[PDB]
């Protein structure tokens, strides 16, 4: 009775989410560069969001935040290209901080 | 020490330069081989011809192909290929046939260790295309053991000098198929008009089958 | 000239884990400085040239 | 003496052949390991080609029966104001809770789709779930 | 592509037009064929 | 086998 | 075989195509 | 290469492999065949492959 | 007289066992799934030679079949352990700067080598000039990322094949695995995936080196008496 990969994939939260556009997810700040927040939200790629003007000091490494997802991976195919150009990051809008 | 080096082409290349006008350099093509299947070729470029020789021959020994030989004297099957605009058609031959091939192919065949082969070069006769075209075709030849393994059947050689005796040359290492190979009444293989015109006695050439020195 | 002694032993194994960069001393220094910048985050002129 | 023709065969085939020809006096340290435990595919250079005409990749889109329920739920009720927590491997969203109830009621013999969808919302409201219709 | 050439190999490179990059650049380096294009189009 | 001019003298090295 | 394997069907999350302001009007 | 599919048919060796040598009585042989249809496939291959051998002999 | 017994009891004995180092106990399809190894790039970035190893596309995002990853990872870890057991030089290569520091530490800790920096022309194909005529090259090169920073194959993939060095490589869905000796289809971007790979190779290498010492020591004690 060993779980198969097909079973893990069916019942994974990322599979159950469906399309990522306009989906609220909880992210975690893992790296900070000046006012650029690098946030992991459970996907393949992190998103980069600028520090909000209000309560900017509350956003620190480890701070859990609320995001509105737009794309899991920003990619586009440009004229005369055989493959897609990827910037290796997700697109999301930082809404605020998650609190209990 | 086991490798011999042969020159295939020595060219004088002339480069127009911004300040020094026409300058003269040397491009050399050389082939190396040990006579036991290991052979290669390399281009050399230097101002002095002797330097171009040293560069090519030393580089060629690091780009060695291994060439499979049937009974260590000929190729495993007829090879017909085109490299760019140079066509090479090679025929497997029995012992004693010798090397009846373009002189450059003769030189390379002695380095590889092929003793009996017929070859015809058509189209562009470009030494570089011929050299790398020849090595490409000789390195992609399927041996009898590979044929037996691919089809899981015996490879049986019939020689007219040995009559009807079946000579198994290769047997599959894996299981042996039980279903005979389908017998297509007529094969859809493409033929060379030169080969057919010769077999029908319609090929007339004063230059074919001429007496030549042992090669 | 203090060219470093052979950078490998008799078995041929290089001593430094960054040997194959060709700049092991420079990249070993960059690695040590980059590591210090990381640890600070986890924790958190005229006189000389 | 060796071969740098990386596009001719594989490192194994090129190494095996030069050892037979006597060009390599010793086998490399990795050869015996490769022979004992070879890869699934022999590493031979290949040139990736572009597809033309009626040639299409065999990759198939991954879909599930419950995806139909999820598409309708998102259309009717939108994404839940509750936020997905993709770090918890057992996270259940309002949509997944809806899908599980929808699956239970279907197994009880109900077969209509429009009726099986309205009864599911009522059950969750009874359990205290917030379902604000988008329109 | 069009008669306007778009063959550049590093087409996936992320363009970084910042004041800091200019200082961290090989002095030997000269503007490539399609390097001016991004400047002509970014200025627009 | 044949003779070609040698590349250099080993004393002529760093 | 296995119940959790993907099944073939058409995209259920596909959005409708865009329409101009005058689509469907004389 | 030799033009057409199955260029072997245009060789003297192939044409001499016919085993049908008609008796002196045979003066005319008409072949009625259909270009399409699974049940007329052998007749098409007979026209394609063997009529040349029959005529040669 | 005594050398043949050495090579037979120490060098040839591990090659008679299917998993001599028990590298299958190091990972599972579940452990790989939790590290997000199955997450690939978007379908538009797919390489056609990676199609065999792809389970499917989930809303235009390719999913890597972890059943194959587990089989490929088993072979790659097994080969790596045997090469570490034989005291081969293992070189880790990656140009992804998010993980340069992590990879350099993993190499130092396992007693191997890392090259995460700009790869200069000819490090492998012109090594004798760059390092010296007696320089020993790596016996195994492990790519944790097979692509450079302009999304082309790392030059060392081609140059390792030219120098007949076997390569282990994590190959994402936009990568080309043709010339990688032991490819492992897996996510090369997510920190959880990369951290997992570094733990597995580090452990496989460290175990094989300790196993080599155990066998040698036993073979000597028994030899005297
Ligand atoms: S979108 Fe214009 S008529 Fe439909
Ligand atoms: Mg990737």
């Amino acid at each position: 009775n060993v779980e198969s990969f097909a079973s893990m994939l069916r019942h994974s939260p990322l599979t159950q989410m469906g399309p990522a556009k306009d989906k609220l997810v909880i992210g975690r700040i893992f790296h900070i560069v000046e006012n650029d927040l690098y946030i992991d939200f459970g996907g393949k790629f992190h998103c980069v969001c600028r520090r909000p003007e209000v309560d900017g000091e509350k956003y620190q490494k480890g701070t859990r935040v609320r995001l509105r997802l737009l794309d899991l991976e920003l990619t586009s195919r440009f004229l005369g290209a055989t493959t897609d150009t990827t910037v290796l990051e997700a697109n999301a809008v930082l809404l605020g901080i998650q609190e209990s | 020490e086991d490798f011999d080096t042969r020159i295939l082409e020595v060219r004088n290349v002339f480069t127009m330069t911004a300040k020094e006008g026409r300058k003269k350099s040397i491009r050399v093509l050389v082939a190396v081989g040990n006579g036991k299947g290991a052979a290669g070729f390399s281009i050399g470029k230097a101002t002095d011809r002797m330097d171009a020789f040293r560069k090519a021959k030393n580089r060629a020994v690091h780009h060695l192909h291994y060439i499979e030989r049937y009974e260590d004297h000929t190729i495993f099957h007829d090879i017909s290929l085109r490299f760019k605009r140079t066509h090479i058609k090679m025929k497997k031959q029995p012992k004693g046939y010798g090397l009846r091939c373009h002189r450059a192919i003769i030189t390379i065949c002695r380095l590889i260790g092929i003793k009996d082969m017929y070859a015809k070069v058509s189209g562009s006769i470009n030494m570089l295309s011929l050299t790398q075209g020849l090595f490409r075709g000789l390195s992609r030849q399927e041996t009898h053991q590979q044929l037996a393994d691919k089809k899981g059947l015996h490879v049986v050689e019939i020689r007219e000098e040995c009559g009807p005796l079946p000579i198994v040359v290769a047997s599959p290492r894996g299981p042996l198929r039980k279903d005979p190979e389908p017998e297509d009444e007529v094969p859809d293989v493409k033929l060379d008009w030169e080969d057919v015109k010769t077999a029908q006695g319609m090929k007339r050439s004063v230059w074919s089958n001429l007496k030549r020195a042992a090669t | 000239p203090r060219q470093r002694a052979i950078q490998w032993g008799e078995d041929g194994r290089p001593f430094h884990y960054l040997f194959y960069t060709g700049k092991q001393s420079y990249y070993s220094l960059m690695h040590d400085v980059y590591g210090m910048l990381l640890n600070l985050e986890k924790h958190q002129v005229i006189g000389s040239r | 003496a060796g071969s740098r023709l990386e596009t001719v065969g594989s490192i194994f085939s090129r190494t095996r052949d030069l050892v037979r020809a006597g060009v390599l006096k010793e086998k490399p340290l990795w050869f015996d390991v490769y022979d004992a435990f070879p890869p699934l595919r022999e590493p031979v250079f290949q040139r990736p080609r572009v597809r033309y005409g009626k040639a299409k990749a065999p990759i198939q889109d991954i879909w599930y029966h419950e995806d139909r329920i999820r598409a309708k739920f998102y259309s009717v009720y939108g994404s839940g104001q509750r936020a997905f927590d993709l770090f918890n491997p057992n996270f259940k969203s309002t949509c997944q809770r809806f899908v599980e109830k929808y699956t239970e009621l279907q197994k009880l013999g109900e077969t209509d789709e429009e009726k099986l969808f309205v009864e599911t919302g009522k059950a969750l409201l009874a359990e205290g779930v917030i379902l604000r219709r988008v329109g | 592509k069009v008669w306007y050439e778009s063959p550049s190999l590093g087409s996936h490179s992320t363009y970084k037009p910042s004041k800091l990059e200019f200082l961290m650049r090989s002095t030997s380096k000269k503007t490539r064929k399609e390097d001016h294009a991004r400047l002509r189009a970014l200025n627009g | 086998a044949f003779v070609i001019p040698k590349k250099n003298v080993p004393t002529s090295k760093r | 075989s296995n119940e959790d394997l993907p099944i073939s069907m058409e995209n259920p999350y596909k959005e409708p195509l865009k329409k101009c302001i005058l689509c469907g009007k004389h | 290469p030799m033009k057409g599919r199955f260029p072997i048919r245009r060789t003297l060796q192939y044409l001499s492999q016919g085993n049908v040598v008609f008796k002196d009585s045979v003066k005319v042989m008409t072949v009625n065949y259909n270009t399409h249809g699974e049940l007329g496939e052998g007749a098409r291959k007979f026209v394609f492959f063997n009529i040349p051998q029959i005529q040669y002999k | 007289e005594d050398s043949t017994d050495f090579n037979d009891k120490i060098l040839n004995e591990p090659l008679k066992h299917s998993d001599f180092f028990n590298v299958k106990e190091l990972f599972s399809v579940r452990s790989l799934f939790d590290a997000r190894v199955h997450l690939g790039h978007k379908a538009g970035c797919r390489h056609r030679f990676m199609e065999p190893y792809i389970f499917g596309s989930r809303l235009d995002h390719d999913i890597i079949d972890l059943e194959q990853t587990a089989t490929h990872l088993q072979l790659a870890l097994n080969f790596t352990a045997h090469m570490a057991y034989r005291k081969g030089i293992i070189l880790f290569i990656s140009r992804n700067r998010q993980f340069s520091y992590l990879i350099e530490n993993m190499a130092r800790d396992c007693g191997e080598y890392a090259h995460t920096r700009y790869f200069r022309g000819g490090m492998l194909t012109n090594a004798r000039l760059l390092f010296g005529p007696t320089v020993r090259l790596p016996d195994l090169i492990i790519f944790l990322h097979t692509l450079n920073n302009i999304f082309e194959p790392h030059v060392a993939v081609r140059d390792a094949a030219k120098m007949n060095i076997p390569t282990v490589g994590i190959v994402d869905t936009n990568c080309n695995p043709c010339l990688i000796t032991y490819p492992v289809p897996g996510n090369d971007d997510s920190p959880l995936a990369v951290h997992l790979y570094c733990r597995l190779f580090q452990t496989a290498i460290t175990r094989a080196k300790e196993k080599r010492q155990q066998v040698e020591a036993l073979y000597r004690l028994q030899g005297q008496k």
